[PDB]
């Protein structure tokens, strides 16, 4: 309440752990608190991906700031790296939207929407990259996938 | 050793001419007089030249050369005077704003006003930016704020607490007004490599001035509230990026008393 | 002032707090008798207002009619303002007055700043809307027995900025393309909360869902005239004026005009696909033709920029032959929209001669490459 | 066909309508009755106040306590220009800084009793046309003329005395002002008018 929660860091306390873990799901701070509390890359870097696939609004900037940080604390990997790919390609789809020009700035929603979380690989094929013609952005997103077909694929 | 190797051409025709040039090349490598073989300063005004250059000829391809040799060595110095010659502005600033990035993190006491990396940061800037400076807008903007952070440095001690402040907020990089400490937070990672570096002095000499100006004073209008609140925002700022940072947050023996 | 008015010399407030406005005629030796053109009442609500009564002689009129007025009751002291809303004001005419904060005695009123107004002639002497921008802003000066009061104007971005969640509003009053105008400026405005920011990019790229429809008609849309009008109104002092005298602006100036510029441009560079790619096609053409403009007068002021740093008028003085006369009364819309072979001769004399210093030196012959 | 040739003649005609934009004032506008958004609460005009109150400052109390002891008259004002305010008990004059405030300068120099007090402009020539402006105070003996500027080292305000005095002990000076020739007007509490000229003499315009 104090905002004390920087000084929590430093508390030794036994009883300290299980209260960031009970308290773990403005509780983000007890995460940017709990990820920076664990010395330990591993338990450090399984926060942090939790803290991307949230839920809590949080910029995928930030969400790829987690998997950064996440991924340099480098299966725990497998889904990281995954994450990281599919979240890129929102930042691409998301930095074309700006520059479309067939966009009408009202439907910001669907930049909330890229922002806000990780999607579908169908979804945001489907709904994105056909509807605004992303060609490019679809081609990626279909090695992610790793579609072999070739009639589909050409 | 010029004058001999070009009695070689008295042999007209090929291979004794590569045999010369070779001779000349290998003359310019390992012996490293740079400054009497290939040339020196411009002044504008071109190369100034060197011995070889008035026998002429290949003399941009041997710089070329020497200078990545040097670039192996890490004989800084060398290689900007190589690129000058080369005339590749560009990375002659560039390796130039590497050169006075480091030396300006450190420790404090030198920087006498008469020459050095810093002298050196003074000569290109004075020299090729008036004239049609063919180098990038960010290589030199980094390198005015380098000099700008080296002026501090003049004034920061030899007195001038008061200059120095006025100076560092010139800057733009350190949060003197609220709490816009974060904002300084946002733009930190941006920061190009060469200034990151050297904040942590930034910080500190603001403290320090800011503790110094500030003695109390004796016994009327006395706005002590700022450069008090100055120290504040900047130690919000050291908060926030001390990993980010080498590591003395020893602000705070400053700070207090 | 007869450039407010041509007709109205003089403004009476009684201790009733009514307005009285009175015509002349001057001659070089002769006065005319004054006559009265109008009269205000104050607001009770309406005319048999004893509201202002009784109002002080603290009372004043600020540069374009700006009234305020230090009412004592026979209970206590009050302050209101009334500020003509000058933008229905471009045709009816409608007077915004409020109560004030102040409650002391009000010893004595004044403005800080100079005035808002924008021309020197009766004609756009009072748009602030033109020149929001450009003049500085509005401060006035309260002054009481115990203390100073100061109260600050609020400019159209302020209002759009309360209006940010409605923005019909501004809309009804201002009317589409203003909003757009302001919209624009909000989005691109600096140290804004990004709610500010998106909702007004929000309003500028789609105007209000099912509601405004941003469009052009079989004319130009709004986002076109709002864009264009906040070039021109940016833009404006300097526009025609001389370019070359020394440089007729200060350093700091063209700095100021190169970074607002750089901010709109990388605005439009950023949302140029929206705007870009018949009323639809023909928008596209006028929008691009703006962005366009809007890098042009990037590049000229980038030039200066660089002319800025050093012994620009030396190199001047020499230069200038016959072709000088032409050079002289260029002004910057001249540069704004090229006069490009001149340019290109003394920008290679900048670089041929000593004064471009390093990296400027590169960037024209880039330049020159690249656009000469 | 151009676009830059067709920007800049958007523009131009934007510009152009923005001049053109209607007078101010006319008589037609409110002949019945005046469109009035009149609130009587503060802020009642949510989105539309023109006017808001950013901040209040008290006058120092350096400057009050040197303001302690009148016996005859006090009176103050701010001055337009200077972005000072001034203040007059008795025989002294204070001048504040008004971001400031810390800062004041203080006149030693009037005997009397201060009438009134002005910021007036320089002629258009004389030895001081240079300086900025004039301050003028009227006592009940003279008239002082002193030229006010801002030091460009300090920034701070520089006061000099332009000797010159002009007596004027029967008028009882109520009123200065000045017109931008330079010519200064006064009324003493002798009817309506007078004016000086500095080139000392008083002349009534209104014949005596």
């Amino acid at each position: 309440q104090v905002d004390l929660a920087d000084k929590l860091l430093q508390v030794a306390s036994p009883f300290l752990e299980p209260h960031l873990v009970r308290m773990a799901k403005r509780y983000m701070d007890l995460l940017w608190r709990y990820y920076e509390k664990n010395r330990s890359f591993s338990n450090a870097a399984r926060v942090l991906s939790r803290l991307a696939d949230m839920h809590t609004e949080i910029s995928l900037q930030q969400r790829l700031e987690y998997i950064a940080r996440a991924i340099l604390s480098a299966e725990f990997l497998h889904e990281l790296e995954e994450k990281m790919e599919v979240a890129r390609i929102q930042l691409q789809i998301q930095e074309t939207l700006q520059r479309q020009y067939s966009h009408h700035s009202s439907v910001q929603d669907a930049v909330s929407q890229l922002d806000s979380e990780l999607m579908d690989i169908t979804k945001l094929y489907g709904e994105f990259a056909d509807p605004f013609k992303l060609a490019e952005c679809k081609l990626a997103i279909i090695h992610c996938a790793g579609y072999s077909d070739p009639i589909l694929v050409q | 050793a010029l004058q001999y190797f070009y009695f070689l051409r008295d042999e007209k025709d090929s291979q004794g001419e590569n045999m010369f040039l070779r001779c000349v090349s290998e003359l310019v490598i390992e012996s490293r007089e740079f400054d009497m073989i290939l040339g020196k300063l411009e002044n504008d005004g071109s190369r100034k030249p060197g011995v070889i250059d008035k026998f002429t000829s290949d003399t941009k391809p041997i710089i070329n050369k020497v200078a990545s040799v040097a670039e192996n060595k890490g004989l800084f110095e060398e290689a900007a005077k190589l690129y000058d010659l080369a005339k590749n502005a560009d990375k002659v600033l560039e390796l130039m704003n590497k050169l006075l990035s480091p030396v300006v993190p450190q420790i404090s006491a030198p920087q006498s006003n008469k020459e050095r990396l810093k002298n050196m940061a003074l000569s290109i800037a004075e020299r090729y930016r008036a004239q049609g400076i063919s180098a990038n807008k960010f290589v030199d903007s980094t390198f005015y704020l380098l000099l700008d952070l080296i002026t501090f440095f003049d004034e920061y001690h030899s007195g001038h607490i008061d200059r120095a402040f006025d100076i560092i907020e010139r800057l733009k990089l350190v949060p003197l007004n609220q709490e816009s400490v974060e904002e300084r937070v946002a733009a930190f990672r941006n920061f190009s490599d060469e200034i990151r570096h050297n904040l942590s002095e930034v910080l500190l000499a603001t403290m320090n001035i800011l503790f110094t100006q500030f003695k109390r004073l004796k016994g009327i209008e006395d706005r002590d509230s700022q450069l008090r609140s100055q120290a504040r925002t900047l130690i919000t700022f050291a908060g926030m990026i001390p990993y980010r940072t080498s590591g003395d947050t020893n602000a705070r023996l400053v700070q207090m008393e | 002032e007869n450039s407010e008015s041509l007709d109205c010399q003089l403004l009476a407030v009684t201790h009733a707090g009514v307005r009285l406005y009175f015509s002349t005629c001057p001659f070089r030796a002769r006065p005319n008798t004054l006559t009265l053109v109008h009269v205000r009442l104050p607001p009770g609500f309406s005319a048999s207002s004893t509201v202002e009564k009784p109002s002080k002689v603290h009372r004043a009129l600020y540069s374009k009619g700006i009234l305020l007025m230090a009412a004592s009751e026979n209970d206590n002291d009050i302050l209101w303002c009334v500020n003509h809303d000058t933008f229905p004001f471009q045709k009816p005419m409608m007077e915004t007055q409020m109560t004030a904060g102040v409650d002391g005695h009000s010893w004595a009123l004044s403005a800080i700043d100079t005035p808002l107004n924008k021309d020197h002639i009766p004609i756009t002497d009072s748009p602030v809307v033109v020149q929001q921008h450009m003049l500085p802003p509005k401060k006035f000066v309260l002054l009481s027995a115990q203390g100073s009061l100061m109260f600050h104007k609020l400019r159209p971005v302020d209002q759009l900025r309360h209006l940010l969640v409605e923005i019909e509003r501004f809309f009804k009053l201002h009317q589409e393309d203003q909003a757009c105008a302001t919209c624009l400026i909000l989005a691109c405005s600096t140290c804004d909360r990004e709610v500010s920011a998106w909702a007004t990019r929000a309003f500028f790229r789609y105007g209000g869902e099912a509601q405004m429809r941003f469009t052009t008609l079989p004319v130009y849309s709004g986002k076109h005239n709002g864009i264009c009008i906040y070039f021109s109104r940016i833009m404006g002092n300097i526009w025609d004026a001389s370019l070359v005298v020394e440089s007729s602006v200060p350093c700091q100036l063209l700095e100021s005009v190169l970074q607002e510029l750089k901010g709109l441009q990388e605005f439009l560079d950023r949302n140029s696909q929206f705007a870009g790619g018949e009323a639809q096609l023909s928008e596209k053409i006028s929008l691009q033709a703006i962005q366009q403009l809007v890098r042009k007068s990037y590049q000229a002021l980038a030039l200066w920029k660089l002319l800025c740093e050093h012994q620009f008028t030396i190199i001047v003085a020499e230069l200038q032959k016959e072709l000088q006369e032409q050079l002289k009364i260029t002004t910057f819309k001249d540069l704004v929209i090229r006069d490009k072979e001149l340019t290109g001769a003394l920008i290679a004399s900048l670089i041929n001669c000593y004064i471009r210093d390093n990296a400027a030196v590169d960037g024209i012959s880039l330049h020159l490459q690249d656009i000469c | 066909q151009e676009a830059l040739e067709n920007a800049g003649r958007l523009i131009d005609r934007q510009l152009q309508e923005d001049r053109m934009y209607p007078d101010l004032s006319e008589l037609l506008m409110v002949s019945s009755g005046m469109d009035m958004d009149y609130p009587l609460q503060l802020l009642s005009v949510p989105n539309l106040p023109e006017i808001s109150s950013i901040r209040r400052v008290p006058l120092p109390p350096e400057l009050v306590e040197q303001f302690g002891h009148m016996q005859c008259n006090c009176m103050m004002g701010v001055f337009p220009p200077i972005s000072r305010a001034w203040l007059t008990i008795d025989s002294d004059i204070f001048m504040w800084n008004y971001e400031d405030g810390g800062d004041l300068a203080y006149f030693d120099g009037l005997s009397e009793t201060i009438l009134a007090v002005g910021l007036v402009k320089p002629k258009a020539g004389i030895f001081q046309p240079h300086v900025r402006h004039l301050l003028v105070l009227a006592t009940p003996v003279d008239i002082v003329i002193l030229g006010l500027s801002y030091a460009n080292l300090s920034g701070g305000m520089q006061l000099l005395p332009d000797p010159l005095s002009l007596p004027t002990d029967n008028t009882y000076l109520l009123t200065i002002t000045s017109t931008d020739n330079g010519r200064i007007f006064l009324a003493g509490k002798d009817g309506c008018l007078y004016e000086v000229a500095y080139q000392k003499i008083n002349h009534s315009k209104s014949s005596l």
